[PDB]
């Protein structure tokens, strides 16, 4: 009898690419928010448009 | 002999006795005192005595019933005073009823039913109407004694019986009441050796047989029939044994006697509730003890988690922790299994004990059944004689 | 407090001082305070972050005051930052205050203003006491009738003595306390009844199981008792109404800790452009909130589409004329938890 | 219950049998680990040409005797009493007193334990057996492994109201 | 019928007849195995097949890790015990979940002794949760429900 | 049964209480007592065991 | 100062001058214990002054001072049946001291600490018990 | 609540009631274990359930090793005491710590013995640096703090 | 401060008082361990913390494998005594090395007795260096210098 | 505390009890490891047929036995004396003097240890106990674990003025 369960949730990581612009620096004071244990994590939002 | 000066000087005063604290047997003696000094509570605790002597007088018929339940190894009770006034040293009749009147009262009633400590009541002040009374007095008292051991769960009511043998028959018969299981009735007055070893004072009974129910609740559980053990300060039951020996029925209404075995002291005989034998399942004092010991130790597991989501985690925290102690309790020799599926048997789930609006209206429903033993009353020998089967070596 | 002139150790004594811990949780106590009391000011709301910044205020501690004994009680039970308010004051100062959650009647009557205060657009719920004389089972009409039947507020009946205090306790203080120690460790979600009760507390009247069902029903009155197990403890969890939507305070303060973590999860849409972009990015602010509620055990069911719902957008809620009044209206449902208050107990005898 | 705090041995020794005369103390260092306590009764068997029935009489019953081991110490940081000033105090115990010509009467006591009854256990010392381990290079001992082994004398007129209250006279 | 998964579980203990709901969250649980001792005796001229004879009956250890939380009345007691203060004994009730968490069956571990308890180690060179390996010993072991 | 006596009638040749683990107020916890009997029956029970065996008649 | 018949002569009585409106320095032997560890708790405090006064250094002294206090409570000093009954000492910035008392530099510590009687009087009861002999 | 990591964690010792603030960096820790000793006695006719007597507590070991580095108070005392001159004893207190270099928990290590004191091989094959594995025996632990 | 690396060193032998400079060549060294032995004494009413008497200083054993060269007057000295001819002490002086070759840290190992003298295996089928694993007994260690 | 040099064990042998001649000496090549004495005292229980007192009577009190082992070496590079040298001298210690017909009175000694308040251990040897292993192959001995076994035997010229000062006359 060949019993397949689905188990474990498998981990998520999503890689996400932008240009550098000349006054915004955006995505380094997010990844320099960080101290030993905790980031202020956030929540994103991706949708298809018009 | 300096008392002010640092030394050691020897005092007067009695200190309390280091109590053991046995928690499913306490009594209340509800009688009238002559000095009722106490403003605070309802009912208070005593612990000795020369403690009970300073809180409520001295010379009266309740007293020497606290004495006699301090020798025979009681060591906490409860009394509770009635408010009226001391009676004469007969009871006249227009005097008997304000006692009885004074039993429905609610005044008592909730000084009882408020506290949640008392597993047993008794009123050592019903033998004081034995004398110059006029039958069914006795019943009116019996009848508003059973009714006030129903204002809460564990209670149970010791209660006397008439020291005349006709007068006892009718009030066995003539009770009829739908509460006589959480009675007993132990029959004669003791006369304990206590001054006016001459005369030696007469004594109701139970005050000694609260001390022996809580003797046996210490080493051998509630489990265990608190009769055949010897009382402490009596010389003798002022009626003959043989004269009561119509008091037990095995059919009818039996009422426990107290004999007077030579050599061996003078013994509570029978364990028996106030029953009429219709397939009744309360017919012994443990039974009746041991299945309210239960009801009050599994609503103490009950009350724990009231106010809890009663989904289905919360009853198998319920199944779980009552299994758990009552198979506690059947491996200490309490319950007659020789397996526990034979012991008890325990049911809480969504379709075997409640409905679907149950669980909407809010509520739990546990079906504990559990077997009990018996007490060995009767003994028959058989004496037959077997040289049949030697069967030639 | 003493100068400091030499550095080195001090050994200066302070006698009994009674001291307890500081505490954070999110639970916000206005104390009600009444007028004759001299270290308050009206028309101002001073904070008190815990039981030395109290001691502070009123220099030493005195066992008379009925507000002294207040909050003592309220800091050994739970903790947590409070706002004392004078009564007379106390209808402008709450809808000034943010962080308000529950409004205690510390040892006075505001009957009137919970009428006016209370709404169901704001996000109070009051507590106040019960009679300080005893009740009984025959004036269980007349004391039932004495308080509003609003869902918003709870009673609780037997006032307290403790060994330290003089003046009997009010059971609004405790309640506080017990409210916000409950919240850090099972949840809102869980009754706040069930609990012990710290600092020495004891009931003033001893309440039977008789009298208390005549409290239940109707404009309940909850109630705490002693048993002989645990000792002192809450015994009520049902609010002043009596229909089913707003029956148990669990309910009750749930969906009034829901609102308040709403409005600051999606505080970031005012003065948005209102079209749609801005719609989906609000039911979606608000749907992980509710899974995080949800995992926790805050919400009944076994799905989350039996647990609750967002549904905004035009024609599904809001009309095009409420579009261009600047109105975005926005649906949610819950299906919170309900308690099992009673459990009953049959006892065959005969084993099959 | 009322404190927290440690009982040690304390081995006083009498000179008399009675207890009123005190030749000095000894409190331990640390505690024993084990007390073993060890009695005996001596039964001869009767033996008759006729019958057969298994009866056997009593003879007498020896002493008690108690056996605790010891241990002193002067390693540590934490104690500075040399082992040479307590040994010297053990051996004065276990000692021929010039005064009755015998030896002292011991009496073992420590916290509320009651050594059948008695709050302490008087006896004389029936043996003694030290042994010196981890020397100084001073040749001073830091480490001391005593062996006491005690049998019980106790006092008459104890004994002599024991036997009133058990089988009187009246 | 179909075999059942092993990482739903909670674990609720019982402080002297008090329950405790604040900590049910464990890492692992060490699986509850007991033992019917055996001496095995042969005779005579019965070479050719053994025979058992039974004996008392030896339950396993319980040994059960976490990550290490805020302090709770799961690690008051331990540090009671653990301390020299009082030896006390607490029920555990371990209990496997379903999908919309309900038990399918629960183990109830009567009167279970606080044996040990240990920390994981501190490094500053490798990167993981600080863990709280205790491990007690309970002397009987009632399984109870569907689904063993 | 003791080889058919439902009890072990017979003295004390022997007792050896080893204490270990005191409290710290010296109280013992724990108490490992070896007892030692030896047997000393009653005789009329044993008059009447050799009448059965071996009557007169 | 009393003579004893047999026994020397021997100090009797260890109070202080004092008039005793619920004073708790009545006896020699409470103010020498009490004034004893606060010379041993300024020792112990003294170790770190002028140090940062950050969280780090309060649990550095509210550690070196409850591992005193505990050894001198399991000496049978302090009347405690558990070490919260015995002692307890405070430390916080939310506890004792305010935002102003670390601005200013000065840590504050609250040692609360129980004491011991000295049985002075002893008071015998001799009561008789052939009540409760209770028939075996 | 949420766990805590292993990585941020300083050790100060305290040499005769004088702390010594120079030697917090340390490579790794041992981790704080204690184990209530269990004499298991089976009696009788209760032949289906065990029966388990508490007995003394048996502290863990503390091990601590860093990078070997100038000489320090700490090594001075090592060197002391394993050279034979003074058995003296130092008090340990090992604390965890916050993003903001707060302590959460803390556990002081009253009278703590050194015991060994090892290095790291040398090798001319392998770069890595030399260690200093030194392990000292406590004889109290008291936890204290938030965060067990 | 900063830590060190573990693969400069030089270990220099003392023949009867007389250096000997040709054989400072090794692979690797033992690294140096020293351990304080322990008695743990429990007793009485202590039963909540443990209380450890100490003992003698036990050393280590100080092993160095080279590969095999020419011979030298260290290996005339191994197998002089283990050919039983003389029982013969040697001191070695074990010592770290800077980035200018200037000792950090030496370690002075008084009569070293050289206990045993092991050689690598031959075989046909691998390609490595015969070394020799020669392990000596010292009495003795005097840490000298500075960053020990 | 003044300087840190080893003592060493040196048994000094006298021909007589009060220690006024000597017969030569012997110091350790190195100490022993442990020093175990032994006491012991005999009690004999009184019998009697009427009471049932246990009181047991004091009979003789055993001398005091020392039990310590030595080695002896000469192997190593660090010692050079011969092992037939000192087990010559050591067995001329438990030997019969010619002069007094008698065994010679020992006194082991080293260091500040005091063997009970003396600073020697004064007393005959009992037993002697060579254990030869480890021979040259020109069977030199190269290393000897003698054990050996004292028991006391302490000059009465001390022990009547012990007596004196313990009881006095006046």
């Amino acid at each position: 009898n060949w019993f397949k369960m689905p188990g474990q949730s498998q981990s998520t990581n999503i890689t996400l690419r932008k240009g550098v612009f000349p006054g915004k620096t955006e995505l380094f004071d997010w990844i320099n928010s960080i101290q030993l244990n905790q980031v202020e994590k956030k929540d994103i939002t991706i949708s298809l448009t018009n | 002999m300096e008392r002010l000066q640092p030394g050691v000087t020897l005092t007067e005063s009695i200190i309390t006795m280091g109590q053991q604290e046995i928690p499913s047997a306490v009594p209340v003696f509800i009688g009238y005192t002559v000095r009722y000094p106490e403003q605070s509570e309802a009912s208070v605790r005593i612990d000795s005595l020369a403690e009970y002597t300073s809180l409520f007088g001295d010379d009266h018929v309740m007293m020497f019933a606290v004495r006699h339940y301090f020798d025979n190894g009681g060591q906490q009770a409860f009394v509770l005073p009635l408010k009226d006034n001391m009676p004469s040293v007969e009871m006249t009749t227009a005097e008997a009823e304000n006692l009885i009147a004074a039993l429905r009262s609610a005044t008592v009633s909730e000084a009882i039913g408020g506290h949640s400590q008392i597993t047993l009541i008794l009123v050592p002040d019903m033998a004081r109407l034995n004398d110059s009374d006029i039958v069914s007095l006795w019943s009116q008292g019996w009848e508003a004694l059973l009714q006030l051991s129903q204002v809460r769960p564990n209670l149970f009511v010791l209660l006397d019986a008439p020291d005349n043998v006709e007068q006892a028959q009718k009030c066995m018969t003539t009770l009829s009441s739908d509460y006589r299981q959480w009675g007993a009735a132990y029959w004669p007055r003791l006369e304990t050796t206590y001054q006016k070893i001459f005369q030696g004072t007469v004594l109701s009974p139970t005050a000694a047989v609260a001390a022996v129910i809580q003797r046996t609740d210490n080493d051998a559980g509630v489990w265990k029939a608190p009769a055949n053990i010897a009382l402490s300060q009596v010389i003798r039951p002022v009626k003959s044994y043989l004269q009561g020996s119509v008091l037990f029925n095995s059919s009818g209404t039996s009422l426990n006697v107290i004999r007077s075995f030579p050599g061996k002291g003078i013994r509570v005989w029978g364990c028996r509730t106030l029953e009429n034998t219709d397939n009744t399942q309360w017919r012994y004092l443990q039974t009746r003890r041991l299945v309210s010991y239960v009801t009050a130790h599994l609503t103490q597991l009950a009350r724990m988690y009231v106010f809890e989501p009663n989904n289905e985690l919360t009853w198998m925290k319920l199944k779980g922790q009552s299994y758990n102690w009552l198979r506690q309790l059947w491996l200490q020799g309490g319950l007659y299994g020789s397996q526990e599926d034979e012991a008890f048997n325990i049911l809480l789930g969504v379709n075997e004990t409640m409905t679907e609006d149950d669980v909407r209206a809010g509520k739990m429903i546990m079906k504990v059944e559990l077997a009990v033993l018996f007490p060995a009353e009767f003994i028959e020998i058989s004496l037959v004689f077997n040289t049949q089967t030697e069967a030639l070596s | 407090t003493t100068v400091t002139s030499y550095p080195g150790v001090y050994i200066e004594e302070l006698n009994s001082l009674a001291l307890s811990v500081s505490n954070s949780a999110t639970a916000v106590p206005v104390f009600a305070v009444d007028e004759q009391n001299q270290y308050i000011s009206e028309d101002n709301a001073i904070r008190i972050n815990s039981w030395m910044d109290y001691l502070n205020l009123i220099g030493n501690f005195n066992n008379e005051d009925k507000l002294d004994v207040s909050v003592r009680a309220y800091f050994a039970n739970g903790g947590g930052y409070c706002y004392l308010v004078k009564t007379t004051s106390l209808e402008k100062i709450i809808p000034t205050l943010d962080d308000v959650t529950l409004l205690v009647a510390a040892g006075e009557d505001i009957k009137t203003t919970v009428d006016v205060l209370c709404q169901p657009g704001k996000g109070l719920f009051a507590v106040f006491d019960g009679p300080e004389t005893e009740l009984t089972i025959n004036g269980a009409e007349e004391a039932k009738q004495a308080y509003t039947a609003t869902p918003f507020a709870a009673v609780y009946y037997p006032w307290l003595k403790a060994d330290w205090a003089n003046i009997d306790i009010p059971p609004s203080a405790v309640m506080a306390g017990v409210y916000a120690s409950v919240d850090l460790s099972r949840g809102v979600w869980k009754a706040p009844a069930n609990v012990a009760l710290k600092g020495g507390l004891e009931p003033k009247f001893l309440v039977t199981d008789e009298l208390q069902g005549e409290y239940n029903t109707g404009r309940a009155i909850n109630m705490i008792r002693n048993f002989s197990n645990t000792g002192t403890t809450v015994w009520g969890a049902r609010t002043l109404e009596d229909k089913d939507n707003w029956r148990y305070v669990p309910v009750r303060r749930l969906f009034n800790s829901v609102e308040r973590d709403i409005k600051r999860a999606m505080s970031f849409a005012m003065f948005e452009p209102n079209n749609q972009p801005t719609w989906e990015r609000v039911r979606a602010a608000i749907s992980n909130y509710l899974y995080s509620l949800w995992q926790q055990g805050g919400l009944a069911g076994s799905k989350e589409e039996d647990a609750y719902f967002v549904q905004i957008g035009k024609g599904i809620t809001m009309t095009q004329e409420q579009i261009d009044a600047g109105q975005m209206i926005v649906k949610v449902g819950l299906a919170a938890v309900r308690p099992a208050e009673f459990i009953i107990l049959q006892f065959t005898q005969d084993v099959e | 219950l009322i404190e927290r705090g440690l009982a040690k041995l304390t081995i006083n020794a009498y000179k008399d049998r009675e207890g009123k005369i005190r030749a000095g103390t000894l409190q331990a260092m640390y505690n024993p680990d084990s007390l073993q306590l060890d009695y005996q009764t001596d039964y001869q068997q009767s033996q008759a040409i006729n019958s057969e029935k298994q009866s056997s009489i009593y003879v007498q019953a020896k002493p008690a005797g108690l056996s605790l081991e010891l241990i002193f110490d002067a390693t540590m940081p934490g104690n500075k009493t040399p082992i040479e000033e307590q040994l010297m105090q053990l051996k004065q115990l276990c000692s021929v007193d010039a005064t009755s010509n015998e030896t002292r009467f011991l009496q073992v006591k420590w916290g509320k334990m009651r050594w059948e009854s008695r709050g302490y256990f008087a006896g004389r010392a029936k043996s003694l057996s030290v042994n010196y381990t981890l020397f100084d290079r001073d040749a001073t001992p830091l480490r001391v492994r005593v062996i006491l082994a005690l049998v019980a004398d106790e006092s008459l007129v104890l004994q002599e109201t024991e036997q009133n209250l058990q089988s009187p006279a009246k | 019928y179909t075999p059942v998964v092993s990482h739903r579980f909670m674990a609720s203990f019982i402080f002297n007849r008090i329950p405790d709901p604040l900590d049910i969250r464990f890492q692992r649980i060490s699986g509850l195995s007991r033992e019917l001792q055996v001496t095995q005796y042969s005779e005579g001229g019965e070479n050719a097949r053994n025979n058992y004879l039974a004996e008392k009956i030896q339950h396993g250890t319980l040994t059960l890790e976490r990550g290490v939380m805020t302090v709770s009345p799961l690690t008051w007691m331990f540090d009671r015990v653990l301390s020299g203060e009082k030896i006390a004994y607490a029920d555990v009730v371990v209990m496997l979940l379903n999908e919309n968490s309900l038990p399918l069956s629960s183990w109830t571990l009567s009167n279970a002794l606080p044996v040990r308890w240990q920390t994981s180690d501190f490094d500053a060179n490798s990167n993981a949760i600080l863990v709280n390996t205790l491990e007690l010993r309970y002397q009987d072991m009632r399984w109870l429900g569907v689904k063993i």
